[PDB]
């Protein structure tokens, strides 16, 4: 029952302020408790709090005691969420949602706003590059793998070639992870026969054109 | 007293049954009501007291002449599973006067949306089940509770 | 937080079930658990309320229960259309709630494959730089949903680990990845570290030592 309208996408900075407006789109809250729930990328839902319209009362979640403030203007019918000193794992999508009740929305809640995406953007930062070195148990008659981990840059994209393309059978470049941090890391790994670690070079190739720096990255054996 | 102590199955506090054993809490108050609680909600059954089982199942009076006995009954009505047969009111539009029973099922509008009889989001029923399970902390786990009037 | 798995599956027309569970506190406390179904970028939707109860709207194959600390969600007749996230949450007491970590739900395409994991240990040249970080590298894996947890001498570690969403591979199965950050000192004062990954109920571990 998504009825709420909720207001744009915000950009900020580490350290600011968030406020989201959720307007009621056709009811009155005054006879609605509202709800506030966030998202953040590769995570499960989290209740932030709710705000009574009907008499003001509320109740925040224990991580954001102190940091979120609730309010409903009735007159207008619109609810907000203010959330300060914005983190980078404050990055989430954040909905409000709300349901007809003079009390606590003891079963949850049934209207739903679109979602509100907030971003706490990072400094451009560029990658480093270190070597998976491959095992040091690598022996002729065996595979071998080796990679490159391409650690807390910002922002996507970031390249991976190996020995400048000439390789391409065996690579798996994994997709980078966005750390709570805001940064993101990556690994790209090829797969090898170990007869060739001590004859063949074997070097990975890294382009991250937002910071303007390349890296190649040697991976000897260990 | 054998009748109401000794007895195989208890009521359930909404439902609370009306009817020298000093040889878990044998308080008196200046100085028989049968019904099933946890036991963190024994210290709700004295006088001038609040919370879900005062207000909504059992009430005292603050001037109550009487004493007030319970033990663990976990042993007897405690099901692995959770024993559902054992509720308490949850809702109410008002608190009950000392020594009222309700044993009603109306539901409970908690919004601007009429119920018209049937559990719905916003519809309580106004009795919630216990589901009093063996192995719950001793806080959680049942007791028999007689009120001597 | 409620416990859920992170993967749940069957073929079209299966039933599935997906536990949840939860302390005497909230799921046994209380008869207000309900269900929501969630696709990222959409809004969650209420698929059961109070524990068994539907929505009208809700296909009847939809039937929630619960039995002590425990709800669970089964989903007769699998439908494409019933892919998806699902969270299971609580009244938690004090007017508030407490969710699972959410359950995919999927309806398999192909069978079942369990993943091949690779653990890499820091290189000397990152312990320089006065960081450490631990790889684990997760592939080939269907359906797409699993949970990692790191530990050191059986110690669970939940500081510095970072863990992608697995996304699919060439070959229709999925991949991931999960990092464990540790400073030089912590890397060394552990004799062992272990990624485990598990999928569909079996798991996988991998360890690497300082020493060795
Ligand atoms: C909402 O209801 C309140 C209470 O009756 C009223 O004062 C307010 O003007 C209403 N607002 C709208 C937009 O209907
Ligand atoms: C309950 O039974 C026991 C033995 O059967 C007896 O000793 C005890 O007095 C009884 N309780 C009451 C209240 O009569």
């Amino acid at each position: 029952q998504v009825q709420l309208v909720q207001s744009e996408a915000e950009v900020k900075e580490p350290g600011a302020s968030v406020e989201v407006s959720c307007k009621a789109s056709g009811y009155n809250f005054t006879n609605f408790a509202i709800s506030w729930v966030r998202q953040a990328p590769g995570q499960g839902l989290e209740w932030m709090g709710w705000i009574s319209g009907y008499n003001g009362d509320t109740n925040s979640a224990q991580k954001f005691l102190g940091r979120v403030t609730m309010t409903t203007d009735t007159s207008t019918t619109t609810a907000y969420m203010e959330l300060r000193s914005l983190r980078s794992d404050d990055t989430a999508v954040y909905y409000c949602a709300g349901s007809d009740n003079y009390g606590f929305p003891y079963n949850g809640m049934d209207v739903w706003g679109q979602g509100t995406t907030v971003t706490v953007f990072n400094q451009i930062k560029p990658p480093s590059v270190f070597p998976l070195a491959p095992s040091s148990k690598s022996t002729s008659g065996g595979t071998a793998a080796l990679g490159c981990l391409v650690k807390d840059y910002f922002p996507e994209p970031v390249t991976v070639s190996w020995n400048s393309g000439a390789l391409t059978s065996g690579v798996h470049t994994f997709p980078a992870v966005l750390q709570s941090s805001g940064l993101y890391s990556l690994s790209s790994v090829v797969t090898v026969p170990s007869s060739s670690l001590g004859t063949q070079t074997y070097i990975c190739n890294v382009n991250h054109k937002p910071s303007n720096t390349k890296v190649d990255k040697k991976v000897e054996p260990k | 007293f054998g009748e109401v102590f000794n007895a195989t199955r208890f009521a359930s506090v909404y439902a609370w049954n009306r009817k020298v054993l000093y040889n878990s809490t044998f308080k008196c108050y200046g100085v028989a009501d049968s019904f099933v609680i946890r036991g963190d909600e024994v210290r709700q059954i004295a006088p001038g007291q609040t919370g879900k089982i005062a207000d909504y199942n059992y009430k005292l009076p603050d001037d109550f002449t009487g004493c007030v006995i319970a033990w663990n009954s976990n042993n007897l009505d405690s099901k692995v599973g959770g024993n559902y047969n054992y509720l308490y009111r949850l809702f109410r539009k008002s608190n009950l006067k000392p020594f009222e029973r309700d044993i009603s099922t109306e539901i409970y509008q908690a919004g601007s949306t009429p119920c018209n009889g049937v559990e719905g989001f916003n519809c309580y029923f106004p009795l919630q089940s216990y589901g009093f399970q063996p192995t719950n902390g001793v806080g959680y786990q049942p007791y028999r509770v007689v009120v001597l009037s | 937080a409620l416990t859920q798995p992170p993967s749940a599956s069957g073929s079209p027309g299966q039933s599935v079930t997906i536990s949840c569970t939860g302390t005497s506190s909230d799921l046994g406390a209380y008869h207000f658990v309900t269900w929501y179904q969630h696709y990222p970028g959409k809004a969650p939707k209420v698929m059961i309320y109070g524990v068994r109860k539907r929505p009208s709207g809700v296909p009847d194959r939809f039937s929630g229960s619960k039995s002590g600390n425990t709800a669970s969600l089964t989903v007769s007749g699998l439908q494409d259309e019933d892919e998806a996230d699902y969270y299971c949450s609580s009244y938690a007491g004090n007017n508030d709630f407490v969710f699972g970590g959410g359950t995919k739900l999927t309806v398999l395409g192909q069978p079942k494959a369990a993943p091949s994991v690779t653990l890499f240990p820091p290189s000397s040249e990152e312990l320089q730089a006065n960081k450490a970080t631990l790889v684990c590298l997760i592939s080939d894996f269907y359906p797409g949903a699993v949970t990692v947890a790191w530990k050191a001498d059986s110690s669970p570690v939940k500081a510095g680990v970072e863990t992608t969403t697995p996304s699919k591979q060439s070959n229709n199965k999925y991949a991931a990845s999960s990092y464990l950050s540790l400073t030089p000192e912590q890397w060394k004062s552990h004799r062992s570290y272990s990624c485990q990954v598990t999928h569909e109920g079996s798991t996988v571990e991998k360890t690497v030592a300082p020493t060795e």
